[PDB]
């Protein structure tokens, strides 16, 4: 995944001047006498605003193609009569019925020697790590989004 | 009505983005040692790396963390120096060792090397002399003390 | 990046020497010193 | 594909002061008498 947070203060001063001219004219009548007028108004208005805010933002972007990276923990074993040297097993990896990928392990997950009845890693240790997929041990094993 | 405004502001913003997959890069500081009878040449240990029970990755160290020669009882680096650095994971020494996002909240297998024999004179050669061949033979015909 | 001299440290120094193959020719390929080194310091003394 | 979500709260306080000056002047007449005036207004 790709996660991110974005937070930042803001400050905005803002002044505004204004001048409004006003010429009106009315006409009235008292029945039962007539009166008429017209006014004139001049307003100059100074106003000043100073806003200041602070934003937050938490983002998350995802690659539906490379949506996670696989890492195995494996233990080799030999049951037959002969010791095998430079052990290199190819590994079918199945989710439902299909196959995620196939890893012919490289020099890292390799096995130098495997006596009959022994294991790799040998009896005392914990299983080793098959972390990658290609022939140089750089790129981990990927899966689909819906995978 | 004529009106005129002139606003002026200044913004700040501090961002932080993170890769939950490659959330940090590991770098070890290691010291090799030999206890047996024979000197090993071109020392290359594979390294099981365990956090809780699982294994972060396994590094068959490349030419950088390699060890040219290791006399019995000596160490690499030798007695005077500080431990060396296992910085990367693949066979070219370019990409450092990664961990998961939830990983960041929170061993020595086979050791492939070579020995030395004489080819046609008092010369010594190390090429082609992988110990890893004779090892499996020995422990089954011998005992460990 | 915020941060005697321990920066410069020097471990093994792999290289080669030169011998004659079939004439007054000299060859360096295959002559890794790293082979004979471990032999020497155990049969010798440093002065 | 590349999918992403972006969600974030915002908060903005904002004060504003204002002063408006007002000088008016009217002229009226009652026929059948004349009256004139002019006001002056100060608002903060």
């Amino acid at each position: 995944e790709h996660a991110s947070t974005d937070q930042g203060k803001t400050v905005s001063r803002a002044t505004t001047n204004s001048k409004t001219e006003s010429n009106t004219a009315g006409v009235s009548v008292n029945v039962g006498n007539v009166t008429t007028n017209y006014s004139h108004t001049t307003d100059n208005s100074t106003a000043v605003q100073d806003s200041n805010g602070e934003s937050w933002n938490t983002g998350l972007s995802i690659n539906k193609g490379e949506s996670a990276y696989i890492n195995a923990n494996v233990r080799y074993y030999n049951t037959g009569t002969a010791p095998m040297y430079k052990v290199t097993p190819t590994t079918n990896l199945v989710l439902d019925g299909d196959t995620l990928s196939t890893i012919k392990a490289q020099e890292n997950q390799i096995g130098n020697n495997l006596s009959p009845g022994d294991t790799y890693p040998k009896k005392g240790l914990s299983p080793l790590a098959l972390n990658t997929m290609d022939q140089f041990s750089s790129r981990l094993i990927p899966i689909n989004y819906d995978q | 009505s004529t009106a005129v405004q002139d606003s002026n502001g200044e913004s700040w913003n501090t961002g932080l983005s993170i890769n939950k997959g490659e959330s940090a890069y590991i770098n070890a500081n290691v010291r090799y040692y030999n206890t047996g009878t024979a000197p090993m040449y071109k020392v290359t240990p594979t390294t099981n790396l365990v956090l809780d029970g699982d294994t972060l990755s396994t590094i068959k160290a490349q030419e950088n963390q390699i060890g040219n020669n290791l006399s019995p009882g000596d160490t690499y680096p030798k007695k005077g120096l500080s431990p060396l650095a296992l910085n990367t994971m693949d066979q070219f020494s370019s990409r450092l060792i990664p961990i998961n996002y939830d990983q960041l909240k929170k061993e020595t297998t086979q050791v492939s090397g070579n020995f030395g024999t004489k080819n046609s004179s008092g010369q010594i050669v190390t090429e082609g002399n992988s110990w890893s061949d004779y090892i499996s033979q020995i422990d089954s015909i011998s005992a460990s003390i | 990046l915020k941060k005697k001299q321990i920066k410069l440290e020097t471990t093994q120094v792999s290289g080669n020497f030169g011998t004659k193959n079939s004439s007054g020719q000299i060859v360096t390929e295959g002559n890794s010193w790293s082979d004979y080194i471990s032999q020497i310091d155990s049969i010798s003394a440093s002065i």
